[PDB]
């Protein structure tokens, strides 16, 4: 069938420059247009630049005129974008499609390639339990902070405790990230049984519980 | 005989319009580009009553096979799916093609030594002239 | 440029429900041009209707697309659960090619208020030297709402952050948590810290507080 494949997720300091990949497959790769489209968290969609593989000839946005340089390689049946002199502006989501000739629409899309570039630096979690100082049904949660990589698995109770969960979407800080969960369960259950927060950071290939221990 | 003025390797030597012709038949940008990149010898030939036209270039090699008269699917170069049906009528081939509601027409003929290709779309025309090689 | 401008930026609808989208154009193009995709969760697009009403493959026979001149359209004839998702057009006629900004397509229900939480800085952080306080505002709707921290019986606004889940798979809800970053230092200097939420439910904002030393 076909199918754009991309790497999930890069990571690059600032001021370096990074090329990214599109590997195309299921059809004849120097027949059709291939696209890339940056999109930002929270905002919609952005042309980069259209690539002919078979001529390597380009359309591009002005927009992006000194940071994209599109080329391909057809033994390998690859397109790749290049982006340069990079800033925390270029942290997006980077999606590659085929192209669809008359009409010109994308009728296939890789998956994103989420770039990141941050002065970096594998830093784990700091897991802060909040308890209150209420009700039949008691809010807990707790605080997972200043932890870069991305992503971290925040459960409750090895995920016993589920439905009633809300494990927020993280922000950037200064150059680190931190999110919290909530999580709600009876005054009847709690204190006298325990609640704990499990969370795990792949990239420092750590693992952290907390103990929701009361003041309330 | 049967078809024989048109027979023979034809190569592009001027074009004019093409764009603005490709622009009202409804083709995207991107394709419009292409297109108008690739600049093909016309290759045509003819067994019994199946004529043959064959655009052949390094982007793409195209090949319509038509009985004349009858009509018969295409995919265009420019990526259309197309209903065709070709004629032949004063010493000319007239070729209508039909998609999504829409009809553009390819009228071959001879001028003296060279053939002149007019595609017509809603008055805007295109002529593009080849001589033989 | 052919600028697109997306009509309801915002849109919610209940399963069932007849939908229409505008998708409008500040200069003429081809309507074999003129493209919509769907998009959820931030993944990766997908091409829903082409060349105005054609619509991709696999794409459910109640989505249409409609379009003239001045304007374009992609219409529903029964809302489902799963339509529910950000729809972008985009345009290939004529260089640049565009995209409009999107309209989100959210599942309407009943109003929700949001169950306040409000949490002090750990002990654990202010032993590490920190001072973060949270307030959590979870399971309501519409998604419009106000969240106002004050210290002593004034806003802060300096160092809030807020952070938004995406509507529940199960209820149709949102939530919401609101972080107030602060020095263990100016913690210490006042009091009493309080997160203050207006949501269109109540039209007396919900007030949850606490008291550095209790």
């Amino acid at each position: 069938q076909v199918q754009l494949q991309q790497p999930g997720a890069e990571l690059v300091k600032p001021g370096a420059s990074v090329k990214l990949s599109c590997k195309a497959s299921g059809y004849t790769f120097t027949s059709n247009w291939i696209t890339w489209v940056k999109q930002r968290p929270g905002q919609g969609l952005e042309w980069i630049g259209d690539i002919y593989p078979g001529s390597g000839s380009t359309t591009n946005n002005e927009k992006f005129k000194s940071k994209a340089t599109l080329t391909v390689d057809t033994s390998s049946s690859t397109a790749y974008m290049q982006l340069s002199s990079l800033t925390s502006e270029d942290s997006a989501v980077y999606y590659c499609a085929r192209l669809r000739g008359y009409y010109d629409y994308f009728d296939f899309w890789g998956q994103g390639t989420t770039l990141t570039v941050s002065s970096a630096k594998t830093t784990p979690p700091s897991v802060y339990p909040l308890a209150p100082g209420t009700n039949s049904m008691v809010t807990l949660g707790c605080l997972v902070k200043g932890y870069f990589p991305e992503p971290v698995t925040v459960t409750w109770n090895s995920g016993s405790l589920s439905s009633g969960v809300h494990t927020f979407p993280a922000v950037l800080q200064s150059d680190l990230y931190t999110l919290s969960s909530s999580v709600t369960v009876p005054s009847s259950t709690w204190p006298s049984e325990t609640v704990t927060c499990n969370v795990a950071h792949p990239a420092s290939s750590t693992k952290v519980d907390k103990k929701i221990v009361p003041r309330d | 005989s049967m078809c024989d003025a048109f027979v023979g390797t034809w190569k592009l030597v001027s074009s004019e319009n093409f764009d603005d012709y490709m622009k009202e038949v409804g083709v995207g940008f991107a394709t419009r580009k292409v297109a108008g990149m690739a600049k093909p010898n016309m290759i045509i030939s003819v067994n019994g009553d199946l004529v043959t036209i064959r655009s052949e270039s390094t982007f793409k090699n195209t090949e319509i096979s038509f009985k004349l008269g009858v009509e018969f699917d295409e995919i265009t170069a420019d990526d259309r799916k197309v209903k065709s049906i070709i004629t032949l009528d004063g010493g000319a081939l007239v070729q209508v093609q039909k998609w999504d509601g829409k009809s553009t027409t390819i009228k071959r003929k001879r001028d003296g030594d060279k053939l002149v290709v007019e595609c017509v779309m809603k008055g805007v025309t295109s002529t593009r002239v080849y001589e033989r090689a | 440029e052919v600028v697109l401008t997306q009509s309801p930026a915002l849109m919610a609808a209940s399963p069932g429900e007849k939908v229409t989208i505008t998708c409008s154009v500040s200069s003429s193009i081809s309507s074999s041009n003129l493209h919509w995709y769907q998009q959820k969760s931030e993944t990766s697009p997908k091409p829903w209707i082409y060349g105005t009403s054609n619509l991709a493959s696999g794409v459910p026979v109640r989505f249409s697309g409609s379009g003239s001149g001045t304007s374009y359209s992609l219409t529903i004839s029964s809302m489902e659960a799963e339509d529910a998702a950000t729809y972008y057009c985009q345009q290939w006629s004529h260089y640049p090619l565009t995209f409009g900004a999107g309209t989100k397509l959210e599942l309407k229900r009943t109003d929700a208020a949001p169950t306040v939480s409000i949490f002090p800085p750990s002990s654990e952080q202010l032993t590490s030297g920190g001072a973060s306080v949270v307030c959590f505002l979870n399971n309501f709707y519409p998604k419009d709402i106000n969240v106002k921290w004050k210290i002593d019986g004034s806003e802060r606004q300096n160092g809030v952050l807020n952070s938004w889940t995406d509507q529940d798979s199960k209820d149709s809800t949102y939530s919401m948590s609101s972080t107030l970053t602060l020095t263990k230092d100016e913690y210490e200097r006042h009091n009493s810290y309080t997160c203050e939420a207006t949501h269109k439910t109540s039209t007396s904002p919900i007030v949850k507080s606490f008291n550095r030393n209790e």
